[PDB]
RNA sequence: UAAUAUUUGUUUAAUGAAAAGUAUUUUAUUAUUAUAUUGUAUAGUAUUAUUAUAGUGUAUAGUUUUUUAAAAAUAUAAAAAAUAAAGUAUGAAUUAAUAUCAAAAUUUUAAUAAAAAUUAAAAAAUU
RNA sequence: AUUUUACCAAUUAAGAAGAAUAUUAUAAUAAUGGGUGUCUUAUAUUUUAAAUAAAUAUUUAAAUUCCGUGUAGUAAAUUUAUUAU
């Protein structure tokens, strides 16, 4: 697809392949799983800060 | 002066201090006395003889058994000077400059960088250029003007960078013997240019099918327009 | 061996005539007048010229 | 212990093959030589 | 670090494409900012030391080295991963040094 | 007895070249960009590597028939187990393939074809162009007549190399 | 136990109960992995141990990704190929410009001067040659650029070819176009055969005869004039005589003869053809036919200074099984230095050629001598092949 | 150590083979008389090891990979005989503080003393 | 001439996506035994028991086979507490 896009010049939006970032490990996790709600986390990121 | 930087080379190689290496100075090869360990006394002529002449031959040196380059030929040196011109100044750029200052700032610096470098390596090659005008050839006498033109440098006959001397006070300047550095460049380039004009007319007097007809039309045409750009006639 | 030999002991073997005769020796040859190959005198080729008259 | 490796490492050029090639061998050779000549110079020559 | 120059190291390695975006360009700290100048090489000219543009200087050096190696009347062949030993091959080489191509090929053919 | 061979002392002692600390070659910022082989005096016209595929038959024409090499079509260990690559080709994979990482796509993606755009850093700096095509998953942009290089289209039955 | 490292590459003795390792047949070493494991890499698909995961990505990008080009693109690419007329013009121009600036060789005294290499000249000429369709000697080119006379001819013939290709059309392209969908040799083509003969003439002075003979083939390819054909065939006769191509000389020797009616009276060509035909006959040891041919030459051409020379030389010189055995000239000695059978290699006992594959001399499909595999073949359970009692 | 040892593929009665727990059969394959389902070829001892273990069942498929141009001594057999050593190719292992080496004799020194001192007279290579 | 004696020498800057969701400690909010190429069935899928423990404690005195053993609520649910892509 790299070669073909380099030739034809078409724009490509979505990746031509699916990437499973867990390397097949997400199937090990039960289907109903969701992360818990964490309160009062440590971090500076939720303060949106542009200049520091 | 043997191993590191020759007569007509373009390197600046500092023989006494090793600035290109990847490792501390472990074993000093030329050594005379065992007192060279803690106080080598390099910098004395008689010990740097022994050190520098024990260095392995470089790509610059071309040691004895190996066949060396024909450098002092004018016919090598002129296209050498010419390949410096296409370095700083690109073809496109050249065209835009040929037309006629509106130029990208970034771009401008390349022109003055061309001028700078060309000045330098003219300084390097002229001790080999002054050797060779004698057997130099009709094309590459003309190349001297072509290459200066392409690098956008006007040659001093009395834009131009070749006229002024680099500033520094004569007490502070480096006068050390054995390093070939000509202190008057604009005075010895000028009388190089005059010489190489005078030799050209010799060979055009010497040179007097359709091949010779067209050739003798064309190069005679190239003389007045190339020498004319540097302000020289005939 | 009871000890490591230095470059000199390694270099001692090349002074010998056995070494020189075995390894660094040039062969004498001429051109086979029938085959034009380089040839040592006394060794021939399988070719019907070179069997009867063996040049 | 100070054996003066880092000064004598610069001398090796005056030693023949096995000593000038490999470091420790050469350093032993130079340590021996210089101690010997020192001793000799002070008491005999 | 209160000012991180890009060619320097912090929790990092020498990743050279990341460290220096442009090899020709040179990065330094000026007036508490990252300020980026053109790299120069110091070269002796008239006995003073003059600054020349580094990039074209270097590429010119390698240019002339390649061309002085090239326009020479020789041919240098390098053969790699030869399937012999070092000692044996050195032995078999030392016969052939300083010979005509004719005698070289003949002595190679006859052993 | 007519040739002259004195044993070279390098085969007796071959210490490895000193390895770099943090890959930092201490003098990069000092010395030129000249290839060290060139300044050393090393040059070659052809480099013929016998580990290449094409050269393979003369690699087998120079060896002796007496030396056997076993396991030509089979292998002592079963090759159908998944076992990982050696590490530096894993590094090649990673450096070549960065866009396989999670969230490599840039958040609320702005660049769409047709926009007029300056090149801020690197080569072609200060050049305005129009976005021709967008390769989104790589975070890459094709800009009109900027970064134009050659593409080699190989020979085949009917065509030459273009 | 353990007089060496704990690595599975390390030098000295190990023991199994202390330093257990599994059986690695050929384990690629610490540095470069060598030609042996690579032999295995290119034949059976991986390294012989089966622990090294075959990773070929770096050549997939080299061969298969590069040739990918889709149909929609490659259906349009040949509509964009360069104009060959223009390419011939440009090639001729810059080749000539590059040849004109070649420095005149300085003549030293007491020692021969090394000619300046033609490095910059290979680049224009390699474009020019296959824009034209004829391969040209580098050696012959340099030798032509040595002699001032040859350089003169080469230069002005290049100039004429240039001018004729700019003002006129390209005649071989004309007669290539009119062929698939007859006339005397055109101006440009005359220029071309002239410069190719010049460069072959230079190719001979340096003593590359095979190449000089190979250059002139295309030279006759471009000549439709019977005068040109006669001269060129003659020239190839001589250039294949020096190459010891005797069937080639005794082929091309007689066409140059066959053209004698329709070639002008002002030609030396046909006589040269006689000389070559005769000389080739002479070199193969048939002297009678040689003298017969020179007799014919002096019959038809009366006195001829080359046929004088060859009649009296033959005269001075004056079994079928032993003919053309002798090695009479040095170029086949040169060709015998290469391509010969030496002790231990390139003989019939090392590797034998079969259908473009290498074999050991044990399986030699043209030979059943002792040690050969085909002696062990048996009778294959059908009929008894030979009356041999014990073996086979 | 190591221009070393080893290897070295010019003629087969290993007939057979379930107990091997590894080896991309691309469709290995019935024509059945039988029904569904399932499954057929080379890795025991770290090896393509000295060479397997055991149960079938049978006797004319020769059922088809072992280098080499002298002699000592070692190994068999009858100091004779058979075998093996300059060889092209592959290429390990024990050992290694050493200076280009350390040869001969005499005494001494805290126990051989290649430690001293003195006289002396050890060339190189190969076996 | 057929032939330029025998012997005697080093120590290398490094050509390059062939070193990063990298190693180690650090997060006092989750936590029935993680298993993807998985997928009827559970007669055959049971781990419980008052103790020193996946729960780990702010002094030098006294006294005890005289000679190796020793500090008690700090606040009563109070903020030393087994955290984590
Ligand atoms: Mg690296
Ligand atoms: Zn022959």
């Amino acid at each position: 697809v790299d070669r073909e896009v380099l030739l034809t010049g078409k724009s490509v939006w979505e990746c031509p392949i699916h990437i499973d970032h867990t390397c097949g490990g997400s199937k090990t996790v039960p289907p109903h799983a969701k992360k818990p709600v964490r309160y009062m986390d440590a971090g500076i990121a939720n303060v949106g800060v542009t200049d520091i | 002066v043997y191993g590191g930087s020759g007569r007509g080379d373009l390197l600046y190689e500092n023989p006494d201090a090793r600035r290109h290496s990847g490792r501390a100075l472990g074993v000093l090869n030329g050594v005379r006395h065992s007192s060279q360990a803690t106080m080598p006394e390099s910098g004395q002529l008689y010990y740097r003889k022994l050190i520098l002449h024990s260095r392995p031959p470089n790509g610059s040196c071309a040691g004895l058994q190996r066949h060396c380059h024909d450098t002092c030929n004018w016919s090598y040196l002129i296209p050498s000077l010419h390949r410096c011109a296409e370095s700083a100044i690109s073809a496109k750029l050249w065209e835009k400059m040929c037309q006629l200052v509106n130029l990208t700032q970034y771009e401008r610096q390349r022109v003055r960088d061309g001028q700078n470098l060309y000045r330098y390596e003219v300084h390097q090659r002229l001790p080999l250029l002054e050797e060779s005008i004698g057997w130099a050839q009709l094309d590459d006498l003309l190349g001297w003007f072509r290459s200066a033109r392409r690098a956008w440098v006007r040659l001093p006959t009395s834009s131009s960078a070749m006229s002024c001397r680099l500033e520094g006070h004569a007490d502070s300047r480096d006068t050390t013997p054995g390093r070939n550095q000509v202190f008057d460049t604009p005075e010895r380039v000028e009388q190089l240019t005059e010489a190489t004009v005078h030799r050209i007319r010799e060979e055009l007097q010497r040179l007097n099918s359709a091949r010779r007809l067209a050739r003798d039309e064309e190069l005679s045409r190239c003389v007045e327009e190339e020498l004319g750009w540097h302000g020289v006639a005939l | 061996p009871k000890r490591k030999k230095n470059p000199m002991q390694l270099r001692r073997k090349v002074y010998g005539l056995h070494f020189k005769e075995k390894y660094l020796k040039m062969e004498e040859w001429y051109y086979c007048p029938l085959c034009a190959e380089p040839k040592k005198p006394g060794e021939w080729c399988r070719r019907e010229d070179c069997r009867q008259i063996k040049p | 212990h100070y054996r003066a490796k880092l000064e004598l490492d610069r001398i090796r050029s005056m030693l023949r093959g096995r000593a000038r090639l490999e470091r420790k061998v050469g350093l032993k050779r130079l340590f021996f030589l210089m101690r010997t000549q020192t001793r000799y110079r002070v008491e005999q020559q | 670090p209160r000012i991180l120059l890009d060619r320097s190291l912090w929790k990092s390695l020498w990743i050279t494409k990341l460290q220096l975006p442009d090899i020709n360009r040179w990065e330094r700290v000026v007036n508490s900012r990252r300020v980026t100048e053109d790299r120069y090489a110091f070269v002796e000219e008239e006995g003073v030391m003059h600054k020349v543009n580094w990039g074209l200087y270097c590429e010119r050096l390698e240019t002339e080295l390649t061309v002085t190696q090239e326009r020479l009347p020789q041919h240098t062949l390098l053969m790699k991963a030869v399937p012999s030993s070092w000692k044996k091959l050195d032995i078999d080489i030392s016969v052939i040094r300083g010979l005509s191509l004719r005698e070289a090929m003949a002595q190679c053919k006859l052993s | 007895m007519y040739a002259r061979f004195r044993t070279r002392s390098k085969f007796y002692f071959r210490p490895a070249r000193p390895a770099l600390a943090y890959n930092v070659d201490p003098n990069v910022m000092r010395r030129p960009k000249v290839k060290r082989g060139l300044l050393k005096g090393t040059y070659s016209d052809e480099t013929v590597d016998l580990r290449d595929r094409e050269r393979l038959e003369l690699l087998e024409s120079m060896r002796h028939p007496r030396e056997r090499d076993f396991y030509q079509d089979h292998t002592y260990h079963n090759q159908w187990l998944r076992r990982d690559l050696e590490k530096h080709q894993k590094q090649q994979l990673a450096a070549r393939y960065k866009y396989f990482a999670p969230d490599f796509e840039i958040s609320p993606w702005i660049w769409y074809p047709g926009d007029i755009v300056e090149v801020v850093s690197g080569e072609g700096i200060g050049q305005r162009g129009t976005i021709i095509a967008v390769i989104k998953y790589k975070n890459e942009i094709v800009v009109q007549n900027i970064n134009v290089q050659d593409v080699v289209i190989p020979a085949s039955e009917s065509r030459p190399e273009q | 136990y353990q007089r060496g490292g704990w690595s599975p590459g390390s030098k000295h003795q190990k023991h199994m109960t202390l330093n257990p390792t599994l059986y690695l047949y050929r384990f690629p070493g610490p540095h470069g992995p060598g030609p042996y494991t690579m032999k295995y890499w290119w034949t059976l698909g991986c390294f012989p141990t089966g622990m090294e995961v075959p990773f070929r990505l770096h050549e997939f990008l080299s061969t298969y990704q590069q040739e990918h080009v889709p149909v929609e693109v490659e259906e349009w690419l040949r509509c964009y190929i360069k104009d060959p007329l223009s390419e011939l013009v440009n090639a001729s121009n810059d080749f000539f410009k590059a040849v004109e600036v070649y420095p005149e060789v300085e003549s030293a005294r007491g020692y021969k001067t090394l000619q300046p290499s033609i490095a910059p000249l290979l680049v224009p000429m390699k474009k020019f040659e296959e824009q034209l369709g004829v391969k040209i000697s580098p050696v012959g080119l340099r030798s032509v650029l040595s002699n001032p006379v040859l350089k003169d001819r080469f230069l002005d013939d290049l100039f004429d070819y240039k001018s004729y290709v700019e003002k006129g059309g390209s005649t071989p392209h004309r007669r290539l176009a009119r062929s698939r969908f007859a006339e005397t040799t055109a101006d440009d083509e005359r220029s071309l055969i002239l410069l190719l003969t010049t460069i072959s003439e230079g190719c001979i002075n340096a003593g590359n005869y095979s190449d000089a003979a190979s250059v002139l083939a295309d030279a006759l390819m471009f000549c439709h004039d019977p005068d040109s054909q006669a001269t060129t065939h003659a020239n190839i006769s001589f250039a294949s005589l020096l190459n010891a191509d005797f069937k080639g000389a005794e082929y091309n020797g007689r066409e140059a003869a066959l053209l004698q009616p329709q070639v002008k009276p002002t030609s030396t060509a046909c006589a040269r053809g006689y000389v070559g035909w005769a000389a080739a006959a002479a070199y193969q040891d048939d002297f009678e036919k040689a003298e017969a041919i020179v007799k014919d030459g002096l019959t038809l051409y009366v006195g001829n200074e080359h046929l004088e020379k060859l009649a009296n030389k033959l005269q001075a010189l004056r079994p079928r099984s032993l003919r053309e055995s002798r090695s009479h000239l040095p170029s086949q000695q040169s060709r015998g230095l290469l391509s010969g059978s030496g002790k231990g290699f390139s003989n019939e006992f090392d590797w034998v050629e079969f259908k473009n594959k290498l074999y050991p001399s044990k399986m030699d499909p043209r030979n059943n001598e002792m040690g050969s595999v085909f002696r062990r073949v048996g009778d294959l359970g059908s009929f008894i092949s030979t009356s041999r009692s014990m073996e086979r």
